[PDB]
């Protein structure tokens, strides 16, 4: 393990609303860059960095997207981790360093909708579960593929139309990172009923941020992610399947 | 060499592993967040009005002895949910043992 001496964190004494209730977590990790710590605290792996706790600035993802396997995923502090990706990493140059921000060329459905038709901004975010989206063209997308709108920007597709939607894929880099049916499909359940859920959600980021494109862990479970500090870059393999 | 952090899985929506706060380490769950760069956990001192806290691990600094007092206030504003409280200094341990 490591020990990140004299880390400065916030002990939460109010939490409104429902956000936080039910969640099966009891905090929040930031790993992106100082530019958008509250306060200007030193992130923790900031704080790693400066004690020399690793020999290269780097951390990794794997999340698994069957949601009953073991281990459900892991983070590699100071490294990558060859168990859980097939062949080599492409990378992205951090465009605005503040998120893990890079630039995003175009989102194309199979059937032939592109949105990002010109190029656009997006970030590269682990606390996400879904791809978020603009509102407009995310609803585009759900009606090019039949998906019809739940509640706040969120949409469902019947589970048994699910194997036969196109797929759609992203472009970053001048490469295409393709995400089948099954993986831009979240199964969820709640009271014994099983629905299954669209892995694009639709919300406006206003400027000066957004507006953004979020590669959410629907895309980082198909596409084991680095996340690099040295060199301020993005790196994508095919992970484990 | 790398230090590897394992994760849970919460039906492909919750992403997080356990790391440690305090000497000895008091455990929690966190999302390692790459969209942020703040943490926080919960405070034994959290309000009653609080009932997340209720049902999660929280932090007392009287048991750690490499607490060092802070203070100062803070809050976060997610996409999903806001929190506040007060400021802290301790050492983090990844994974917590
Ligand atoms: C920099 C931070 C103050 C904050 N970051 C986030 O909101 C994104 C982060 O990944 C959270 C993590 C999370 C996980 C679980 C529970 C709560 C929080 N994901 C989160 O809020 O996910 C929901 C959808 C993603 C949109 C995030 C950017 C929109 C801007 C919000 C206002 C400025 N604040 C932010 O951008
Ligand atoms: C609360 O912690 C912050 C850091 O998160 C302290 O401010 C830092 O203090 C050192 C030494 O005074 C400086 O070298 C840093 O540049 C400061 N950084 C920032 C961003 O403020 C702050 O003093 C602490 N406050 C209290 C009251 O303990
Ligand atoms: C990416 O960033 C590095 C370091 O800043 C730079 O040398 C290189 O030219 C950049 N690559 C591209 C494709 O812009």
């Amino acid at each position: 393990g490591v020990k990140v001496e004299r880390q400065v964190f916030g002990e939460a004494t109010k939490q409104p609303g429902i956000t936080f209730i039910a969640a099966k977590f009891d905090g929040i990790l930031g790993m992106a860059y100082p530019r958008i710590s509250v306060n200007n605290v030193l992130p923790v792996f900031d704080n790693l960095m400066q004690q020399k706790l690793v020999d290269q600035n780097i951390f990794s993802f794997y999340l698994s997207r069957d949601p009953d396997a073991q281990p459900g995923g892991e983070l590699m502090l100071g490294g990558t981790d060859s168990k859980y990706y097939k062949g080599s990493l492409s990378y992205l140059n951090v465009t605005r360093k503040a998120y893990w921000q890079v630039h995003l060329d175009q989102v194309e459905v199979a059937s032939g909708l592109t949105l990002c038709k010109e190029g656009c901004e997006a970030i590269v975010d682990t606390g996400t579960s879904l791809m978020v989206g603009p509102v407009d063209e995310v609803r585009e997308l759900q009606k090019a593929i039949g998906a019809v709108p739940l509640i706040q920007g969120e949409y469902m597709i019947p589970c048994e139309k699910v194997s036969t939607l196109p797929a759609i894929t992203l472009k970053l880099g001048g490469k295409g990172y393709k995400l089948s049916p099954e993986d831009y499909t979240l199964k969820v359940s709640q009271a014994g009923k099983t629905l299954c859920l669209s892995g694009f959600m639709g919300m406006d980021i206003p400027p000066p941020s957004g507006p953004l494109w979020i590669l959410g862990d629907v895309f980082i479970g198909r596409y084991y992610t680095v996340f690099d500090r040295d060199n301020n870059r993005v790196g994508f393999a095919e992970a484990a399947r | 060499g790398p230090i590897p952090e394992v994760l849970k899985n919460y039906m492909d929506a919750q992403y997080y592993g356990e790391i440690g706060i305090g000497t000895p380490p008091q455990c929690f769950t966190v999302v390692f967040d790459t969209g942020s760069s703040n943490l926080w956990v919960p405070s034994i001192h959290c309000k009653l009005l609080d009932i997340a806290c209720w049902i999660h691990h929280k932090y007392n600094s009287d048991k750690s002895s490499t607490y060092v007092k802070n203070g100062t206030s803070f809050d976060i504003h997610y996409g999903s949910g806001s929190l506040s409280g007060y400021l802290s200094q301790d050492t983090v341990s990844v994974p917590c043992q």
